[PDB]
């Protein structure tokens, strides 16, 4: 078994093992996950 | 070049912001775009004027466009107003000195609300950033940001130290504890926007978009986990437009409460709260009513729930205004009447006094006691012209044609008219002719105060252009019939001389200088030139995409411009009729472009609210003037050229006159401080029986600990082999006293383990050396509960592999094959 | 939109909306300033020929050639007060959990972390509660409160520990709630539980390769005696 995506859309789980609810994220949290995704799209 | 500066600006009573009143009717505060104004009711002049500086047009001066004001608050008994502005600037501002003594920068949008607290020492803040601030005054400081919110906060309510109460634009509404800085309870407002707040006492009352409003009862001290804010009931008020604004007033005399509820459309609708009395009377009375018409008791009861807000609120008044309403504040209360100010969106401040008696009030529709309307001009002025002599500036906008004195910007007359469009002076500056878009020529006196002749039928559709010769004897006009029509003025009357009849409607006419020329704009993008005095074709300019807008010519009829709404202005040779340059002078349509006189620099101004300067000779952008709150629809340059002035669709007329350590280091430190305490406390204890610590608000222990994790793991090793023997003796006692932290223990424990044991690894044969009895019994500790701490986990987890094998192996007795 | 021939068509709430029937049995109901499909029923599988409108059409009655009636009642207002009140709900539920947090009230903040479905949260109420229960397994409220989850909400636990486990910083806290569950659950009723068992498979190899470790961690602790046994001398 291995860590991959969130199985419910409304949740952001990486590879570290955490799990990432969007609805108790605060807006910079946010903003800085959004930027962290679109690094690792622009180099994949 | 010489460098044009914004002389003076007026026009604007109101701008898009609240209004404050303050006693003597009393003056009323009101915005001016970037600057305050404070009018006196009574008389309906302005009684000062509040600007920060830095002129529009200076060097200094920035190249973007001023933040308009969008909030204002005053403390009475301070007699100091705070200023909100689009950009999320504060100011505050000395009544008496007139001058700026605060500047506040702590939000990125435009400011909301303003609201000084009862003692006046601190400012509140809400801005449409989703943000409040709260400032201290006398510190001149931030306290704290208030940041749960995640839209504009459209209202909230502070009376008290301890509590807020906020409503923003996303229709939560939520409790503060200042003292926490915490948000205790959201709740719902409304199915979308909340934007009205207002609370007395318990009872609480706030506005959707729709006309349901809601009323709810406020325990502070309820404390049950919840319920400090409990709705009641919902009330439909008449106005299906949403509530912009609601506050409270109370009789002194009488204890009566009233109130408004402020809508986005003409309509500002009153109410009164019923007293105790009067709501058993009638909760008295309707139950009499029900129990006759049959109903149930239970039926009652629950209909009396259902009508709860009936019981409390009573329409008391709805005052209609001609036009839509920006802002309203009540004035005074008294038994006698009731009276309110408002102002609209049509520039305009109205005061309306309310007589009433008891219960309802005593006329049908309120009176409208005041009003300020001489300095301003409800619809935008579409035409500006000035006086030969410079002195007089006519303004003519749908509805009114205004004429304004250059040197002490006060109207001198005003004249009803159409919807005007273009509007000119005619030779001597005593009289003015205006076309209308109903296909009507106007002709006005100043002396006379009124109209001498109107020309209903001088054309059969918008006389969109106007133009007169040099000699003053010739009019030229240009309407939507596609017809340039020529007139003369005989003892003064006008009569038709010629017609002529284009392919396309009109946009603009020009006659030249020395009225050789005559050049007409079309909607096909193509403009035209004639020779007045034979009315013989003579060029066909080409090349604009989009239909021009305004023509000039230059003072030697050599040159002419031509701006169209394809952002472009071209510059043209008259002997051929060739385009020596085309320039994208703005970003937006450019209404209009002059010539200076008895010069080839010129002006030009567009939608986007700028004003430029230009060089016609060398076709360079000489001076960007940002003034304009929104699109320039006029420009007029003075005969002498030493000023121009502009008007915008903000109302405004203004003039522009012519004038390090590294990983181990950094440990070294970290053990020198941690342990520096440690044992001036344990020596401290004994003898019974710092700045960097309390800065950071940590023990000694987590300091150092912090410090141990902010290595990188490839760094940990080299960083403690640098350390000397004698500092691994700190690290020793460090890591003893951990031990007694059983929590921070196995919060880190793989670390600590790796650290200490590397340590021992590393410099074994010093510390075996040593005889010192304290080291050996630290020693014999540090072992001991390591090894409990470390089998307590190896006991859970090799507790967890076994039994869950069992429930592994039971599921397959059951369920396998 | 229809895909065969409209056959009924009859207005509604007064002018602002439209009903059709086509031949396909489908009912669309349209919007007539917008001209634009809201709404389509299905309650027959055959054409259609008669539609019957009472109370603005509040009522509906369609009656398939088959000869079913499909009696359509309004009901909008019944389902906007029920999206109403479950958003309510949500909003308190998540109110009353940070301020529990806050407090530290982590056995009623662990409940609301169930209904709400927060991992952050789960994971800061277990750990901290953990920190304080380190300051009969956690603490008797919570110990409690774990054991009356429903089997639905111990797969959701068991997920986590799961995700949590394969992270070695993670895992104290994974086996950790692991085992109470152990402790206040009926294995036999755990291990019907459909899923669970896959769940339950992947823990092991994660939790045996934190046998390896921290058990070497033990060996290369000695060396305190061994340092201990020299100095003595």
């Amino acid at each position: 078994y291995n860590v991959g995506k969130a199985e419910k859309d409304g949740e952001i789980r990486l590879k570290n093992g955490v799990a990432m609810s969007k609805e108790e994220l605060t807006r910079e949290d946010k903003n800085r996950l959004r930027r962290a995704l679109k690094r690792k799209r622009s180099k994949a | 070049y010489q460098r044009f500066e914004q002389a003076a600006a007026f026009g604007v009573i109101a701008s898009n912001a609240n209004c404050v009143w303050i006693p003597a009717p009393g003056q009323l505060i009101t915005s001016a775009l970037e600057d305050v104004n404070i009018w006196d009711i009574k008389t309906g002049d302005l009684v000062s004027k509040l600007s920060d500086g830095l002129p529009p047009g200076a060097s200094d001066a920035r190249g973007a466009k001023p933040a308009e004001c969008t909030y204002l608050e005053a403390h009475k008994d301070t007699d100091l107003l705070a200023v909100g502005y689009a950009d999320g600037v504060i100011k505050v501002w000395d009544l008496m000195s007139k001058t700026v003594l605060l500047n506040f920068n702590g939000h990125k949008a435009a400011i909301t609300l303003l609201q000084f607290d009862g003692t006046g020492t601190r400012l509140i803040s809400g801005s449409k950033d989703s943000n409040i601030i709260v400032w201290d005054l006398v510190g001149e400081v931030g306290l704290y940001k208030l940041r749960s919110h995640k839209d504009s906060i459209t209202g909230f309510w502070c009376q008290g130290e301890d509590w807020l109460i906020s409503t923003s634009k996303d229709g939560m509404i939520k409790l503060w504890d200042l003292k926490t800085h915490q948000c205790i309870e959201t709740h719902i407002a409304h199915t979308g926007e909340c934007w009205g707040l207002a609370v007395k006492d318990d009872l609480l009352i706030t506005t959707g978009t729709d006309s349901q409003v809601k009323i709810w009862k406020l325990d502070i001290e309820n404390d049950k986990m919840g319920g400090k804010l409990t709705e009641m009931g919902i009330f439909e008020k008449q106005s299906k437009q949403r509530g912009l604004k609601i506050e409270f007033i109370t009789n002194s005399s009488d204890k009566t409460s009233f109130f408004y509820i402020q809508n986005a459309d003409k309509t500002i609708e009153t109410f009164r709260i019923r007293k105790e009395e009067e709501i058993a009377r009638g909760l008295k009375k309707r139950e009499k009513r029900l129990k006759e018409k049959g109903l149930t008791e239970e039926e009652i009861a629950k209909s009396i729930k259902e009508s709860y807000s009936s019981f409390i609120l009573h329409p008391f008044q709805t005052i209609r205004s001609l036009y839509k309403i920006k802002s309203a504040s009540w004035t005074t209360v008294s038994s006698s009447k009731l009276e309110l100010v408002l102002t609209t969106s049509s520039n305009t401040i109205e005061y309306y006094s309310i007589p009433y008696e008891k219960r309802d009030p005593t006329s049908p529709a309120p009176l409208k006691t005041h009003t300020i309307e001489l300095q301003g001009q409800r619809t935008d002025v579409r035409s500006i012209d000035i006086s030969d002599d410079n002195k007089l500036l006519a303004t003519a906008s749908n509805g009114s044609l205004k004429i304004w004195n250059i040197k002490t910007h006060k109207c001198i007359r005003t004249f009803e008219c159409g919807y005007a469009l273009t509007c000119k002076f005619l030779p001597g500056g005593l009289l003015v002719i205006l076309g209308t878009r109903n296909g009507e020529l106007q002709l006005f006196d100043l002396a006379s105060s009124s109209l001498l002749d109107t020309i209903e039928d001088a054309h059969d559709a918008a006389i969109w252009s106007l133009d007169l010769t040099s000699d003053g004897k010739r009019l030229v006009t240009g309407s939507a019939d596609k017809t340039v029509k020529f007139w003369d003025f005989k003892v003064l009357k006008l009569h038709h001389d010629t017609t002529l009849e284009l392919t396309d409607d009109i946009l603009c006419v020009r006659v030249s200088p020395d009225d050789r020329y005559l050049a007409i704009s079309l909607l096909d993008n193509t403009v035209k030139v004639f020779f007045l005095d034979s009315m013989k074709f003579y060029l066909s300019l080409y090349g604009h995409k989009l239909p021009v807008l305004s023509i000039d010519i230059s003072f030697d009829s050599k040159m002419i411009i031509t701006s169209s709404a394809d952002k472009n202005i071209k510059i043209w040779g008259l002997d051929f009729g060739d385009c020596h340059k085309s320039l994208f002078a703005h970003q937006d349509s450019i209404m209009n472009v002059k010539f200076l006189p008895q010069s080839h620099n010129f002006f030009s101004c567009s939608k986007d609210a700028v004003v430029k300067y230009w060089d016609g000779e060398k076709f360079e952008c000489i001076q960007k003037l940002y003034a304009h709150q929104s699109e320039v629809w006029a420009l007029a340059v003075a005969t002498d050229g030493g000023f121009v002035v502009s008007s915008s669709h903000d109302h405004s007329i203004r003039i522009w006159e012519e004038t390090s350590l590294k990983a181990g280091e950094r440990l070294m430190e970290a053990l020198d401080l941690g342990i520096a305490e440690i044992e001036g406390l344990e020596a401290y204890n004994r003898d019974m029986k710092n700045a960097v610590l309390i800065a950071v608000n940590k023990t000694p222990e987590q300091y150092i600990m912090d410090t141990l994790l902010r290595i990188r793991m490839s760094q940990l090793e080299d960083a403690l082999m640098v350390m000397p023997f004698s500092y691994v003796l700190k690290f020793l006692k460090f890591i003893d006293t951990v031990m007694q932290n059983k929590t921070l223990l196995h919060s880190h424990l793989p670390l600590i383990c790796k650290n200490l044991f590397f340590i021992i690894k590393f410099n074994h044969k010093e510390l075996v050396s040593q005889k010192n009895e304290e080291l050996k019994l630290q020693i014999n500790r540090v072992k001991t509960e390591l090894r409990s701490a470390l089998k307590s986990t190896e006991d859970d987890l090799g507790f967890n592999v076994q039994g869950l094998k069992f429930v592994k192996q039971q599921w397959n007795l059951r369920h396998n094959y | 939109g229809h895909t065969n021939a409209v056959q009924r068509c009859s207005f509604i709430n007064k002018q602002k909306q439209l009903i059709s029937c086509g031949a396909d049995g489908l009912i669309k109901i349209w919007d007539c300033s917008s001209g634009e499909c809201l709404k389509t029923l299905d309650g027959h599988n055959n054409r259609l020929w008669a539609l019957s409108t009472m109370n603005d059409g509040d009522m509906i009655v369609s009656a398939d050639a088959d000869g079913v009636f499909q009696f359509w009642k309004d009901c909008t207002e019944q389902e906007i007060e029920e999206e109403q009140e479950k958003a309510k709900l949500q909003v308190e539920q998540e109110q009353s959990l940070q301020n529990y947090m806050s407090k530290g009230d982590w056995t009623n903040a662990f409940l609301l972390a169930m209904t709400l479905d927060h991992p952050m949260r789960l994971f800061n109420v277990l750990k901290r509660a953990l920190g304080e229960s380190r300051s009969v397994i956690f603490n008797e409220e919570l110990d409690q409160a774990i054991s009356i989850l429903n089997d639905e909400q111990l797969i959701l636990l068991m997920k986590r520990c799961r995700d949590w486990n394969t992270n070695a910083k993670t895992h104290t806290i994974a086996q950790r709630t692991i085992r109470c569950i152990l402790m206040h659950h009926n294995i036999a009723k755990l291990s019907e539980i459909p899923g669970m068992v896959k769940i339950v498979d992947a823990i092991i190899p994660y939790t045996q390769r934190h046998f390896t470790r921290v058990d070497n961690l033990v060996e290369q602790s000695y060396i305190l005696d061994y340092a201990l046994v020299e100095m003595d001398k």
